[PDB]
């Protein structure tokens, strides 16, 4: 608040924001983030999750 | 009701926090799973994945508490529970893990009791665990949700949580940079 | 009155998600470089 | 930090106009009776 | 280009003003009409309806100013104008009358010059007359619009006005209580 | 700010708000406002406009 990754990602055009309380930075896009950006952050310790918008909670009776 | 078993799969969520009265939460494709079987009696709790070994395993656990709150809301009772959690949502990372847990617990209870609770009822109950609907509403409804809190009682304050679903374009993708 | 740099953009976020993903960057532009009055 | 009574509800207005007209009253509820922190 | 005549019909609009960065304006079914014919030369101005007798009738008039700004944006020139306005939008009542006038003027010029201006161009130009897009964007686009102002130049500040159209449900109705 | 008509209309369930700078009060709804509410205000001097959401500016070449 503000995270270092948020600004560096924004200053290069990515719609990044701090997720809730943080420290996770979230990027929304229609195209994937270049691997070089991801692998750069991976070597500082960040774990990258490439996610989709999910559906509602699911309950199944067994 | 002995041997009845439900399995709940709940998405994490992400909310951009700000000064605004209304908050948007986005449900994301990283999931916690809770399996709940009604056992002869007692309470058995297991947690694997995120939080494994880190959390006490009894009626203190958030999920168990949520189930008992949900069973009460469903106006039902069990002799005993086996609660097995497999967590894949990173904890304390802003990805709505605690909210997802509460939601999963209420949803599980709802399923045990043959689904008497409305969607708003589950949003209202799960949000009350955190005191805000930001993540919980997104975990319940899925997709993108706008939520807010009305301080409207009689009997004040008694927060009333509301949430409305938005439909997101199919091509929108989320990438989380989760620090260790 | 009062000037500020942090503003909510949930309104634009809503439009960006539902029909204008090119507005995602704007819909997350929570900090301004010029104060809002 | 700061508490206030006047808030923007454009977000709810948007949803009320496009799909939930029952929320029009809420989407115009710009003044709260309890302060927002 | 002599004798060319366009006729512009522009809706009023309503915006709920607040502390928010983003403002919603709603275009409403009360209209001003501007008829603009290219005459041999000079400038002839008439205003009937709202503002009738109340306004000077020359190059001082907001609509004429808007036309000349629009003709310049369209990169065009006229020898002279006959501008006839029939106003039905109440003035100084919060119903976007001045915005509608500016919009009507630019739109008229655009039509005279065979429509070279983009929609955003007309939003940008009309909003600059008031310095904000709240009503103007709604008059240009119709329906419900969300608008905001980016202070983004180089060359700062140079306000850049943006606006996006929402689609409103068919059954939504507006009732204005307009005081005398 | 706040107009007297806004609050009295809101305290009876109508989605009313001040239109721009005012003094006009605007009500949005899916059902018309009862004539008695309208005719009540008409006798204090208010002019009531029953409007729809409009389309964009129209230009026609003659």
């Amino acid at each position: 608040l503000t995270s270092e990754w948020v600004n560096r990602l924004r200053n290069r055009g990515y719609a990044a924001y701090l997720s809730g309380a943080g420290p996770t930075a979230m990027v929304l896009s229609t195209e994937p983030i270049p691997d070089k950006v991801l692998e750069d952050a991976r070597e500082s310790g960040i774990k990258v999750l490439e996610l989709e918008v999910a559906g509602p909670v699911k309950v199944e009776v067994n | 009701n002995v041997g009845r078993k439900v399995t709940v799969t709940v998405p994490g969520s992400s909310a951009n926090l700000g000064p605004g009265f209304d908050t948007l939460g986005l449900a994301l494709s990283v999931y916690d799973t809770v399996e709940v079987e009604i056992i002869p009696s007692g309470l058995e709790v297991e947690v694997f994945g995120e939080g494994q070994g880190e959390v006490p395993l009894d009626g203190s656990h958030l999920v168990v508490k949520a189930i008992r709150a949900g069973l009460k809301a469903a106006d039902a009772e069990v002799p005993g529970l086996r609660v097995v959690c497999h967590n894949n949502i990173p904890q304390s990372r802003g990805l709505g893990s605690s909210a997802a847990a509460a939601v999963a617990g209420v949803a599980a209870a709802n399923g045990l009791a043959d689904f008497p609770l409305t969607q708003e009822q589950i949003v209202q109950l799960s949000s009350a665990f955190e005191g805000h609907p930001d993540n919980a509403a997104a975990s319940v409804l899925g997709g993108a949700v706008v939520s807010w809190t009305n301080l409207s009682i009689d009997g004040k304050s008694q927060p009333q949580y509301a949430a409305v679903p938005l439909e997101v374009q199919d091509n929108i993708r989320a990438t989380a940079l989760v620090p260790n | 009155i009062d000037a500020r740099f942090n503003v909510s953009r949930v309104a634009v976020m809503i439009v960006a998600l539902q029909q204008r993903p090119d507005l995602l960057w704007e819909g997350t532009r929570d900090r301004l470089h010029q104060p809002y009055r």
